[PDB]
């Protein structure tokens, strides 16, 4: 029986616990003794497994919690929309996209930072903007600021209901364990009217204010000259004219004539040659399409009427031979951990804001996009990395189950159990192929690098001597382009012009064009399966063996977030699940570093440039193919050629880009001497100058204290990922931009 | 609000009614008496 | 050439070949 | 193998043998501490040096000491 | 029925059989390779083991070596005679330090009857192989280049 | 021994609390070798308040 | 009192893992831990996996002492239960260990005199000059 | 003068360094229309950065062959570059420290010392606040009276 459960007033709303912190734990509510407790009250603020055993409390303190973050994010939201209506060039920029540097940030004139201020176009001086959102307003169809306004005090609303909503289902109305464990209905619901309901209602936005309004503006009438949106909709005059079908109505809508919304509802493909992004009304087909589909899913599972899967009895059917039991038991454990949930959802997320980055970098979905070659990078980069994170969160709290939830005794599984009487086998093969790997893909650098300085270029491995073709890709970047003939006729060109030709362009600049496959292509991503291939091997092995080793047996009872067990065993430094998250953080980063290195290098060598007299001049003049063969050819050709624009910034509106440069450097080396040193000395450091504070009368009462070993760790990893991203951040947006 | 006041007396909220002081205070001086390198 | 094609490669090989062949007893025993 | 010794300022508590993973402390009765009793390392060369009996003391000094010594198979911690 | 079970009844050992490990055939298909044989004398076996890894690496130094644009076979031949010489100084100085006095390998078969203990592991043992890796290797070598030159 | 409750000075030179003030909680009357249990407002490395220490490693001052 | 007899008795469910016993257990010593579960119930391998107890006499095959006191301490911690554990040689030879002198080793028992303990304070030490010339350390005077 | 280095008011350099800046913001101002906003800041930033410039010649700094000013930090044509200056610090640093002396010894004797650390007593602090004003003057009979060391 589905139903709403709720607990009446469960926590009283005066501010008797503000004024106490680390309320939360028996430990820290104490107070503090050491500067320790500073740090471990932070630590552990949002670790509610360890605060209380209660399921129900941990239950309602993690949506509130996502409320929160909801209304947080909301803010956020409005923030862009409001400074984009009032700090910004976009009205200039729906006049003209081509020569207008999209701008939304402006600096006030104090202590030379005017010059930030930069020369940007339509008549404003400021900061040009790499968000992408000019681009998003004009595919949403906004034709004016007081939108944006309008739009801005709307999220501001929502981010109040969305904090009161956070109060209330905690201080006033905590729902039950049981409404928590209600999973087929809230999968139900979050497939069908989430993002059911959310792609039709937005298919209604592009089919009623998107399509028509883009049609104008691509037609090229003023902005100001264009009718608004809402009169579309009462004169359908203004439709009928634009596409014919709605002369009929929605009449072959219930008739089943769907062919006759062929108007606005296509299947083309390629891109909109007068914009150089996908046709709004291939994007509105799309949507619809995808509502319906999703709408149907979100009837899959059994509530509060016979009908419907339960999850328990597809999972309790799926077993045989080589598994024994299967599936067993698994539902009652993804129905009591927090954890496992977060490990599954942060690996899928991770992954799918991958995949986001280059459907978005292969299919520019938005008006004037691919042309402005700095928002394209930038979303690239962004979009890589935070689903780089995600994933080794998603290895993290992996672990963290595995240490804190796992008991074979009250909720067993079987799965499980067979990967742990045969992790051996699993971690001494991933190793062995990641040796492999390593060697044949680095190897293979250092043999060119080698062969390249003892004058043999005849001996290299590269198009004009040695040949690596990637025939696969080859082979399904030919299928993809013949496809439109054969396998998909409806569809009138290719999905992207990187796999078909058609080269299209816009105000001069390269949108798109076919992307040639070599030997270097080879290379980079036989690296790069060879760094995922390694942060597996860590992650993995951290959560195999979060609990027992043959080192440590008992490693369960030691924690998630530990440092040691001690000098003994001949050693035993980073053991804990916490320091293979710690490694495995390093090599995600170098990794994604990496990706997105060879994604700048091949678009501006291979791809981007300007568009002469019926040919094209690249960027960087195709050296890619030829220099990327060696570790030279990145340390001159790429990194030391690009740096350029970077490091003579001064001067300029780009100079806070050599700033944050320099900036990054700095906090990047500074990680260091956290990561190669160890609290010992700065703990007989720290006596040295509390005997100098005591001389003088001014100890402190809270004992000051070096930070953890794992705090060291922590702080170590932050600053260099910090330092890390940040240089390269600081780096691509004063190249691509200048 | 005895309550309410020893949080707004908490470290970590007095340090930054604090620094938005001393920072407005530089930001300030640096207006009106703009690009010191004498006094 | 007459020098070096003899002594480069007895230096590069034959000394550690033997090298690391007398020193490996010299560990193991 | 590792030396473990404990001094005279042990008060009996028996957290260090309780800790240890390898057996390698004990409980003896003595005349010096008001808990009447004192601990001992009997067992030494099963020590493996990993210092949880260290850091269970609650002496001032500590009142267990392991000096990492000469390392033979069951220190290391070896099951191969 | 299982088709994954404990190594030989014991579930205590650091193994898991399956299909791929214990099974009808490889267990018949690995006992017919030379090294596997328990009841032949130390001679025969290094020299048909040390024979095949002399074409295994014959193939290779062809093609693909510095000459491989031209003595393309001369210069992969011997090559593959070298490789075959200093698994020689490997095994002989493998040999050298290891037995001092007498076998030590799983004495038993699955059947568990204390069988003779193989001379695979022994002080006059792997002389005889390091030799049979020699005379197999270097001859062994001749005949990828006997057949793919003269 | 001294006073239950009396300020003293340690003068054990490997303590974590040398040359620092104690208070007294009691001295055990007793054969005990460090009868006087000192208890501290500060605690050492190793999350303690309190230790044992003899006649002659306490000074009431 | 008498140390435990060293009998055949049947090991409890399992399906097997890769962290259990290797070439070490061969030609060095493995260790065999001995104790009477009352019910079925299930425990943590500590060389990984989930492995069902029976009821009996059960024994274990482990090749370090740690993968028995890390059991032995979740065998006396969770399911309250008492268990002995001594070594084994690969001549046929055993050690017993496990409690050596019946009594476990943090509660007192008569008849177990005091080595390695040291009779003065730790700072009471003599300065390392004092120890060349020697193979002795800074401790055992 | 100084190091032989030419005085601001005169050099050349230090006035094509003038020009130069200037001569940047006008190929700049072109591109605007003077009614217009970005004009005002474009002319508003030259007036600044002219009046600068003027502000330097008037202070009298050294410039050197560079044409930027140096520094002069012992004895007197420049004192305020850094003796003035370095005073300035001394003291609201020293008020600074002596406030935070004053508040730690001040809630030392009361029970729980480190509460006071975190929930700050606002009231105390902003007492001994303006108390800190004259602290040279404590500081030094502090030293004198003998309780300024343990
Ligand atoms: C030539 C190429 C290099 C070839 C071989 C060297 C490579 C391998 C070195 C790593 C091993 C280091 C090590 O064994 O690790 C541990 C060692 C030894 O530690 C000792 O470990 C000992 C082990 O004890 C055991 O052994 C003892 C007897 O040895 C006793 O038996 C004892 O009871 C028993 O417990 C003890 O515990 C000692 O207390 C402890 O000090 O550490 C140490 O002291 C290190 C040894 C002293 C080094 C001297 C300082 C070097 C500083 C160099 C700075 C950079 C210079 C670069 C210049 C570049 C210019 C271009
Ligand atoms: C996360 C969201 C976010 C962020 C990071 C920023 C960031 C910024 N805003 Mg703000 N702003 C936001 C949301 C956000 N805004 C929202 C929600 C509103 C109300 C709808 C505003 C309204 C606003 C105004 C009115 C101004 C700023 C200004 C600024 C800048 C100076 C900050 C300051 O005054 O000190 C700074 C870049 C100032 C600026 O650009 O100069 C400025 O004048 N913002
Ligand atoms: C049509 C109804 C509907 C819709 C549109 C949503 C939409 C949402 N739910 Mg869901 N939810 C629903 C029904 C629905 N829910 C039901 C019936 C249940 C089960 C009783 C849940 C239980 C649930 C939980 C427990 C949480 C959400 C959360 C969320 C948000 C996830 C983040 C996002 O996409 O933004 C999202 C707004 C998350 C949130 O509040 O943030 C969250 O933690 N939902
Ligand atoms: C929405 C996602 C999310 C959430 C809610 C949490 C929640 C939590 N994480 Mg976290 N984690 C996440 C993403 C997330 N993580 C990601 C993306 C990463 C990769 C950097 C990690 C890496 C991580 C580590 C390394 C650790 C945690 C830990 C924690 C806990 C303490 C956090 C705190 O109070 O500070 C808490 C249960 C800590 C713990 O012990 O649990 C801990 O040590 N997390
Ligand atoms: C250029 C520098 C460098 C080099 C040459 C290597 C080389 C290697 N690392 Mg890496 N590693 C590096 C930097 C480097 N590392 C840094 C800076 C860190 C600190 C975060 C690590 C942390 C690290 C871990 C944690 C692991 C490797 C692994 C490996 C090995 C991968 C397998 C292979 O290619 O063979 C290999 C020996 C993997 C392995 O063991 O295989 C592995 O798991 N490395
Ligand atoms: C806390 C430090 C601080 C200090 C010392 C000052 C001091 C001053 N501010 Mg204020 N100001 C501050 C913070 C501060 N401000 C902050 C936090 C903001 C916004 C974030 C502003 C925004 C602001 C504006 C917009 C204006 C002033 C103005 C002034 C001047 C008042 C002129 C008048 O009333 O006649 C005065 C010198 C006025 C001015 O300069 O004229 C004025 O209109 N201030
Ligand atoms: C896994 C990496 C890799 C790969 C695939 C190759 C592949 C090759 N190398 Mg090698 N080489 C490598 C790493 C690698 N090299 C490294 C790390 C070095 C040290 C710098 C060299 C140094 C080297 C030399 C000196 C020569 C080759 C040559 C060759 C060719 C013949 C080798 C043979 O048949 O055996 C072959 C195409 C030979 C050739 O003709 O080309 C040759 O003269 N290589
Ligand atoms: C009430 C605040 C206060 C006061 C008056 C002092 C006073 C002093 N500190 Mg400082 N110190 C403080 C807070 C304070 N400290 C805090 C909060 C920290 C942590 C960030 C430090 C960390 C610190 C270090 C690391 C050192 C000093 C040192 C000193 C002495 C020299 C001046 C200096 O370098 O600074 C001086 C007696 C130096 C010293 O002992 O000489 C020294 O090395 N202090
Ligand atoms: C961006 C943003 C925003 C905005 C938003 C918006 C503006 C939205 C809207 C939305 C909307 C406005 C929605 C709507 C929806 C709708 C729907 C969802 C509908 C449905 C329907 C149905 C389901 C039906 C069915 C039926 C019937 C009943 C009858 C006939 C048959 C049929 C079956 C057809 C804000 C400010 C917030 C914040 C910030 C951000
Ligand atoms: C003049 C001049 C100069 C020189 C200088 C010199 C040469 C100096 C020296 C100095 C010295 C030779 C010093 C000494 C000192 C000592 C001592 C001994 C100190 C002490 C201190 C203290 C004791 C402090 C205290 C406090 C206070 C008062 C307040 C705050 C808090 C505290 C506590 C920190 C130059 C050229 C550079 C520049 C120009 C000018
Ligand atoms: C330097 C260093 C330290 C010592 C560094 C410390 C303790 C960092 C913390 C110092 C900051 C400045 C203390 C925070 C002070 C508060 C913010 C209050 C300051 C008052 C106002 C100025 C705001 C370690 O603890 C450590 C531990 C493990 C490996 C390496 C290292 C390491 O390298």
């Amino acid at each position: 029986k589905v139903k709403i459960a709720v607990d009446r007033n469960p926590v009283e709303t005066s501010f008797e616990k503000w004024a106490k912190p680390g309320h939360f734990s028996r430990t820290l509510s104490k107070g503090p003794n050491t500067t320790t407790w500073i740090w471990n009250l932070h630590a552990d603020a949002h670790d509610f497994d360890s605060h209380t055993s209660d399921l129900e409390e941990i239950s309602r303190k993690v949506f509130s919690a996502h409320f929160g973050q909801l209304g947080i994010i909301f803010i956020w939201l409005s923030g862009m929309y409001f400074h984009g209506a009032r700090f910004s060039n976009y009205e200039a920029w729906l006049s003209d996209p081509t020569h207008i540097k999209p701008s939304a940030q402006v600096v006030w004139p104090i202590v030379g930072q005017e010059i930030l201020n930069g020369d940007v176009g339509g008549g404003f001086q400021g900061i040009q903007i790499t968000s992408g959102f000019f681009q998003l307003w004009r595919a949403s169809g906004i034709t004016s600021e007081l939108q944006l306004y309008t739009t801005a005090i709307g999220g501001l609303v929502m981010a109040a209901a969305m904090f009161f909503a956070g109060w209330f289902h905690y201080h006033k109305a905590a729902p039950k364990l049981e409404w928590f464990q209600n999973v087929e209905s809230m999968l139900n619901h979050h497939l069908g009217g989430l993002l059911g309901l959310g792609s039709l209602a937005w298919a209604g936005h592009q089919i009623h204010v998107s399509l028509p309004v883009n049609k104008l503006l691509d037609a090229g009438v003023d902005p100001k000259e264009i009718p608004l949106p809402h009169d579309l909709l009462l004169n359908r005059a203004i439709m009928a004219d634009l596409y014919p079908s709605f002369a009929k109505g929605i009449a072959p809508f219930f008739t089943l004539n769907w062919s006759e919304y062929s108007d606005f509802l296509t299947f083309k493909g390629g891109l909109n040659p007068v914009t150089g992004g996908l046709w709004l009304s291939d994007t509105a087909h799309h949507h619809v399409a995808i509502a319906v589909l999703f709408l149907v899913a979100g009837h899959m599972y059994r509530t509060n009427w016979g009908i419907g899967h339960s999850m328990k009895e597809i999972l309790e059917a799926h077993r045989g031979p080589f598994t024994g039991e299967g599936h067993v038991g698994l539902y009652e454990i993804l129905t009591t951990s927090w954890h496992a949930q977060l490990a599954i959802n942060l690996a899928l997320f991770g992954s799918l804001s991958i995949i986001v980055a280059h459907h978005m970098y292969a299919m520019p979905p938005y008006p004037y996009l691919a042309t402005d070659y700095g928002t394209q990078l930038s979303l690239f980069t962004h979009h890589t990395w935070i689903g780089g994170f995600c994933i080794v969160g998603a290895g993290a709290h992996a672990a963290i189950f595995m240490v804190r939830d796992y008991d074979p005794t009250n909720n067993y599984n079987n799965l499980l159990d067979r990967v742990i009487r045969h992790r051996d086998a699993i971690i001494s093969h991933l190793n062995w192929v990641c040796i492999f790997l390593g060697f044949h893909s680095f190897g293979l650098y250092i043999h060119n690098d080698t062969m390249s300085a003892l004058g043999r270029p005849q001996d290299m491995f590269s198009d004009t001597a040695i040949q690596l073709q990637p025939v696969f890709a080859q082979w399904i970047q030919n299928t993809h382009f013949l496809a439109p003939q054969l396998t998909a006729p409806n569809a009138l060109a290719a999905t992207s012009l990187t796999w078909g030709g058609d080269l299209v362009a816009v105000g001069g600049k390269v949108a798109m064009m076919p992307i040639s496959l070599g030997t270097s292509d080879f290379m980079v991503h036989h690296i790069h399966a060879f760094t995922i291939h390694v942060t597996v091997l860590i992650l993995l092995k951290g959560v195999l063996f979060a609990r027992s080793s043959r080192l440590i047996p008992d490693k369960a009872n030691l924690g998630f977030r530990f440092p040691c067990d001690g000098p003994g065993r001949g050693g035993t430094c980073q053991v804990s699940a916490w320091d293979h998250v710690f490694l495995g953080l390093f090599w995600m980063y170098n990794s994604l570093s990496i990706v997105i290195f060879h994604f700048s290098w091949k678009m501006q060598s291979d791809v981007w440039g300007t568009v002469t007299a019926s040919g094209v001049s690249h960027i960087t003049g195709g050296n890619f193919a030829q220099s990327a063969n060696t570790i030279n050819g990145w340390l001159r050709d790429f990194l030391w050629a690009q740096s350029s624009q970077v490091i003579q910034s001064y001067g300029s509106a780009l100079s806070a880009y050599g700033l944050i440069f320099l900036g990054a450097h700095f906090v990047w080396a500074f990680s260091l001497m956290f990561l190669f040193s160890g609290r010992g000395y700065w703990q007989e450091l720290i006596e040295s100058i509390v005997w100098a504070h005591n001389k003088l009368k001014v100890a402190p009462a809270i004992q000051p204290r070096a930070l953890s070993i794992t705090q060291g760790r922590a702080v170590g990893v932050a600053h260099y990922l910090l330092g890390g991203i940040a240089t390269t951040w600081s780096f691509f947006l004063a190249r691509i931009i200048s | 609000m005895k309550d309410f006041t020893t949080y707004l007396s908490t470290a970590p909220v007095i340090a930054t009614i604090w620094f938005t002081f001393t920072a407005g205070l530089l930001i300030e001086i640096n207006r009106y008496f703009p690009d010191p390198l004498v006094f | 050439s007459w020098a070096p094609s003899v002594f480069v490669p007895l230096t590069g090989l034959v000394l550690p070949a033997i090298a690391m062949a007398t020193l490996f007893v010299y560990i193991e025993k | 193998a590792h030396i473990v010794k404990i001094y005279d300022t042990c008060i009996g508590c028996t957290q260090c043998v309780r800790a240890c993973p390898l057996d390698v402390l004990e409980m003896v009765p003595w005349d010096g501490c008001k808990a009447s009793q004192m601990a001992s390392a009997p067992r030494t060369e099963d020590c493996v040096g990993c210092k949880r009996c260290e850091t269970a003391c609650p002496t001032d000094f500590l009142s267990v000491r392991v000096y990492l010594g000469s390392e033979s198979t069951r220190s290391m911690g070896l099951s191969y | 029925a299982q088709v994954i079970s404990p190594v030989n009844g014991d579930p205590f050992v650091g193994m898991l059989e399956t299909p791929v490990t214990s099974a009808p055939i490889v267990a018949t298909y690995l006992s017919n390779l030379p090294a596997y044989r328990t009841g032949v004398a130390p001679v025969l076996r290094g020299v048909e083991i040390g024979l095949a890894h002399g074409f295994l690496l014959a193939g290779p130094f062809i093609k693909l070596g510095p000459l491989r644009n031209v003595t393309a076979e001369i210069a992969g031949s011997l090559s593959a005679a070298g490789l075959v010489l200093i698994l020689a100084l490997c095994l002989s100085i493998y040999g050298s330090a290891q037995f001092q006095s007498t076998p030590s390998i799983g004495v038993k078969t699955l059947s568990g009857r204390s069988v003779a203990r193989d001379p695979l592991f022994s002080a006059d043992g792997w002389s005889e192989f390091a030799a049979g890796f020699l005379v197999g290797g270097e001859a062994g070598v001749a005949w990828a280049y006997v057949c793919t030159q003269i | 021994g001294p006073k239950r409750g009396s300020l003293v000075k340690i003068l054990r030179p490997e303590s974590y609390w040398f040359n620092q003030v104690g208070k007294v909680v009691s001295v055990d009357q007793s054969g005990v070798r460090y009868p006087v249990v000192v208890r501290f407002e500060n605690q050492n490395y190793a999350g303690v308040t309190t230790n044992n220490y003899a006649l002659d490693e306490v000074v009431a001052a | 009192t008498v140390p435990t007899l060293n009998p055949d008795t049947p090991s409890p469910i399992f399906g097997g893992s890769t962290g259990g016993l290797l070439r070490k257990a061969q030609t060095e010593e493995f260790y065999v831990i001995t104790w009477e579960a009352k019910k079925e119930q299930i425990f943590e391998m500590p060389t990984g996996g989930a492995a069902i107890m029976r009821q009996g006499p059960n024994l274990l095959k482990f090749g370090k002492k740690e993968q028995c006191l890390a059991l032995t301490t979740q065998l006396r911690n969770k399911f309250k239960l008492t268990p002995c554990f001594y070594r084994v040689f690969p001549d046929g030879k055993v050690q017993y260990l496990h409690p050596a002198d019946g009594v476990y080793p943090e509660k007192v028992n008569a008849g177990r005199v005091g080595a390695n303990q040291n009779m003065r304070r730790i700072g009471q030490n003599v300065n390392p000059i004092k120890v060349k010339f020697s193979g002795r350390m800074m401790s055992p005077a | 003068d100084i190091a032989g280095l030419t005085p601001c008011s005169e050099s050349k350099a230090y006035a094509k360094l003038e020009k130069k800046e200037l001569k940047t913001l006008e190929k700049r101002l072109k591109q605007y229309e003077a009614d217009s906003a970005p004009a005002v800041a474009l002319k508003a930033t030259m007036e600044r950065t002219k009046a600068r410039f003027a502000n330097y010649a008037k202070a009298g700094l050294l410039c050197g062959n560079d044409g930027l000013p140096h520094l002069i930090a012992d004895p007197y044509g420049h004192a305020g570059e850094v003796f003035i200056p370095t005073f300035g610090f001394l003291y609201v640093a020293g008020y600074i420290g002596y406030v935070g002396r004053q508040y730690l010894i001040a809630v030392k004797g009361e029970a729980k010392p480190t509460d006071k650390e975190i929930i700050i007593d606002v009231p105390l602090a902003t007492k001994l606040a303006w108390q800190g004003a004259g602290w040279p003057l404590a500081a030094v009979q502090e030293l004198q009276r003998g309780t300024l060391l343990e």
